[PDB]
């Protein structure tokens, strides 16, 4: 029973600053070293920084040295990561990790659920949803195009239609925005009788769009 | 009493890398946390041990080796490295257990007219074994004719000067290096962190 | 830095199989090699530390071994919840911790043929200026599939984007979508819009098209 | 690392003048790491100067290096025709680096070419091909016009030219023009001529031969 | 008597392998820094590799993973094993003692050998006389239809050097090279002095001696 909860993630323009947190629970927090580890979209894991138990010693990876700052408040059992001068290469999901402490060397035994940091100057734009009309079963879906940043949640019939749905991962097009496709295969008999509506939600821009899909 | 790490880090004059100094530290209590946060370090890499874990460990002896190289050569002070410094001057073993610490010393070791007092071994027939020190100044034989202690063609003085000038690029600027080795024998330990 | 190379990059196995993942180091890291498991959308979880020490709570079917530069993670009896990505991570250089590329363990199933559906851009989009031709590959295995865009029998190189879903929970299949993005000026310039598909479960390249 | 840039690309001077070759950088480089090399046509480079200013063994006194920091200079006093070469500066940061090189051309007085024309050998004609060669020997400057005429008909598209670099002793050029015909085409015509236009010639020079004579 | 004699150049197909040699006299290869430096046609000098006396080897990023430098002490010879060759590897390769560093400059240098990476085939030359016309006279030798470069031409086994001009090879439309070597001599010697051009095409070891006489 070891818990780690992050917060403070979101969107940020290049060169700006952002601060992350990591509230620990159910272990002696003032006795273990703490870490930060990030993971770029679709990429692997990259160790960021480490701080000692008392917070007197700090060490950083070369990719973030002189640019990020790690700190901890043992009275609040929270770990901090002040991220200044953020580049587009810093766009990643940031995890905090507790040090195992059973070896002479560092290793992570428990991780936080992670929070996303999207570094880009593109403003938080809402999605433009376009339908996909069908032309031995058939298929139909919706096209969530031009939205920033990740993510957007897409469901069908307010979550009642579960079987046959395929929502595809977003792609970063050349316009700095994201494009996403979501499809669902239904029997060709219940087409004009059964109505299909895709539910698109964009929390960063507070946009909820419901669109009808008919042949 | 406390281990004298300051006599190594805060020494006014450092040794040339070919004649690297070694301080044997024993029978003392080491405060590593204050040592590592004293001055600002441009290179801080530990191998086989965490620098925050040292305050819990005990060792038979701790060695503090110190010398001066140039910026582009700090990368050679690491296990598994090769090059003129790692091969002919100062070599760490592949299973090295310790920390390598370095900082820019342009203000201390460079001179307006160039400081040529810091040397490195340029010529050697074979590579140094780990933690070996060679301070010989015998004329190096690069051909079939013996040199007989006389410089000439294919007969080179084995040492070469750095020539540190404060306006040089950081790759050519002097860096003071301190290597902490942690030896763990089957003998009673004398250096515990606290 | 110390590079960690994992092999293979991907594997497909069934429940009960014996899976072994390899991790190589660019230099000797002694026994300081740790294994981690990560689910899509979840945090990594520690499995093995110090090459062979099993972390508390991790099932005994996980085991690690090796020293020096070659290391191995072994799952004696693969279970349904063990399908994930497994990373190795060296801790010899304690202030330059590096991870391996990862080894995604996937589900092996029979070869499934994709169902190719094509969708034209809606009337509600063409008034904004952009035109996107979409082609779909539905329920197929394995993942390796080539989608080729031919507009007037001319390969549309560097003009589309692909996206593949994870393995479905029902039939363990994939699905692919290719989005050929071009301006409206590039749209009325041509006439033919096709979608060629090459897959293991097809005796010949299949192409689904439509006319504007 | 430090990138070092040489300037100028090409230096054209008369014999006896003083040549100034520069090797610059945006960062200061210790002068002990600088070296200069000379490479003449068809030869390997040779060490001219090391440590920015120390002359290598056997190198003439007219080669001298100087400078420090961001501006290193190779000076060639009393320029000679044999100094025609490309000169490179060289330094070591994390690996051996060579500059782009500075080409030193030597100016001289106008010299008209001596023109010679060569018929194809009977040995080559038996093989089915005829090569006719026109030689322009020891001229300056490089600009020259060679025109082939076969029975007084101007040729185009069946000739190739080759020029030598400046001679190490007299600084002149030499040019070869090769007219290639089939044996059957060569036997159909009698007069083969190359006409040469050059600054040193008050009027074009034509050398010719009659096939079979 | 310090020499670095090179060999091993010539034609190699793309993706093939080639091993160059640098036999030394006047110095001990195993006791020195020994480097390879190459020069593409019409371009500058590029350091490629070095081997230390202690055994360490280093390479330029352009050849890492494809080249291997080695030595044979009993033969006192330096080697360069080149694999996976491409058009960028076509160059004159020089060997040199040293590494271009203080107290360790490139000196001496080998004569160089030309590596031609091409899918074509090696072909020997045909040598034809350029007979003098019936104060000074001109004569020469036409070296035609060979591949790859280079060919060397001397006159009277090296005893005739004054007035000799060997033109750079030209690539004919057939894909084969051709050059001429000429020399100016007094017209009075055309009947009493024999003139022989010595052609050497090293890639094929084709050595042709051609007597040039008045017709
Ligand atoms: C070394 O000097 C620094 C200041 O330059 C000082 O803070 C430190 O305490 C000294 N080392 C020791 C062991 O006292
Ligand atoms: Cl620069
Ligand atoms: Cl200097
Ligand atoms: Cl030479
Ligand atoms: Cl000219
Ligand atoms: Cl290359
Ligand atoms: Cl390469
Ligand atoms: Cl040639």
């Amino acid at each position: 029973e070891v818990q780690l909860v992050e917060s403070g993630g979101g969107v940020v323009q290049p060169g700006r600053s952002l601060r992350l947190s990591c509230a620990a629970s159910a272990f002696t927090f003032s006795s273990y070293d703490m870490h930060w580890v990030r993971q770029a979209p679709g990429k692997g894991l990259e160790w960021v920084a480490v701080i000692s138990y008392d917070g007197s010693n700090k060490y950083y990876a070369d990719s973030v040295k002189g640019r990020f700052t790690i700190s901890r408040d043992n009275s609040k059992n929270t770990l901090y990561l002040q991220m200044n001068s953020l580049r587009a290469e810093d766009t990643a999901v940031y995890y905090c990790a507790k040090d195992g402490g059973k070896l002479w060397v560092y290793y992570f035994d428990y991780w936080g659920q992670g929070t996303l940091v999207t570094v880009s100057s593109a403003s938080t734009k809402g999605p433009s949803v376009f339908p996909l009309a069908p032309s031995g079963t058939a298929a139909l879906g919706c096209l969530v195009k031009d939205y920033f940043p990740e993510p957007v949640t897409v469901s069908w019939n307010s979550g009642a239609l579960t079987s046959g749905v395929h929502t595809f991962p977003a792609v970063l097009q050349s316009s700095g925005l994201y494009s996403l496709s979501s499809v669902v295969t239904v029997p060709s008999s219940s087409l004009g009788t059964q109505t299909y509506i895709c539910n698109v939600n964009h929390k960063p821009s507070n946009t909820k769009v419901d669109k009808r899909v008919e042949p | 009493n406390l281990c004298p790490f300051g006599e190594v880090f805060n020494a006014t004059r450092f040794a040339s890398v070919y004649a690297w100094n070694r301080k044997r530290i024993s029978n003392c209590v080491a405060d590593y946390s204050v040592l590592y946060n004293s001055a600002s370090f441009s290179t801080f890499k530990c191998y086989g041990v965490s620098p925050t874990k040292l305050n819990d460990l005990c060792f038979t002896n701790v060695y503090a080796d110190s010398f001066v190289i140039r910026g582009d050569e700090v990368r050679q002070i690491a296990p598994g490295q090769t090059g003129t410094i790692a091969d002919y001057n100062y070599k760490l073993p592949d299973d090295f257990t310790g920390c390598v610490i370095a900082w820019n010393s342009n203000n201390l070791d460079s001179k307006v007219g160039g400081n040529y007092n810091y040397l490195y071994r340029l010529f050697r027939k074979s590579n140094l074994k780990p933690f070996e020190r060679d301070i010989s100044t015998e004329i190096y034989q690069a051909g079939s004719t013996p040199c007989n202690g006389v410089e000439g063609f294919n007969c080179y003085f084995p040492l070469q000067s750095y020539g540190f000038q404060p306006t040089n690029g950081v790759g050519y600027q002097p860096y003071r290096v301190v290597v902490l080795s942690f030896e763990l024998l089957h003998a009673p330990a004398t250096v515990c962190g606290k | 830095d110390i590079q960690m190379t994992q092999s293979p990059s991907s594997l497909s196995a069934s429940v009960g199989d014996r899976v072994t993942i390899t991790c190589r180091a660019s230099q000797s890291i002694s026994s300081y090699l740790n294994w981690y498991q990560q689910k899509p959308g979840k945090a990594p979880k520690l499995l093995i530390y110090a090459a062979s020490s099993l972390q508390s709570g991790v099932p005994s079917r996980f085991s690690g071994s090796g020293s020096g530069t070659d290391f191995t993670l072994t799952i004696s009896s693969l279970q349904p919840e063990d399908f994930a990505t497994y990373y190795c991570q060296q801790s010899y250089s304690t202030l330059a911790l590096t991870f391996g590329g990862g080894t995604k363990v996937e589900i092996k199933r029979t070869v499934a043929a994709p169902s190719v559906f094509i969708f034209p851009p809606s009337d509600e989009q063409l008034k904004s200026g952009t035109a996107s031709v979409v082609c779909l590959l539905n329920n197929f295995y394995p993942r390796e599939a080539k989608v080729q865009w031919k507009v007037d029998n001319a390969l549309q190189s560097g003009n589309s984007q692909e996206s593949v879903t994870e393995q479905d929970s029902k039939d363990s299949t994939y699905s692919l979508s290719s989005t050929l993005t071009l301006s409206k000026a590039d749209y009325e310039k041509h006439k033919v819009y096709a979608c060629e598909v090459t897959h293991q479960g097809l005796s010949s390249p299949v192409t689904k098209s439509f006319n504007r």
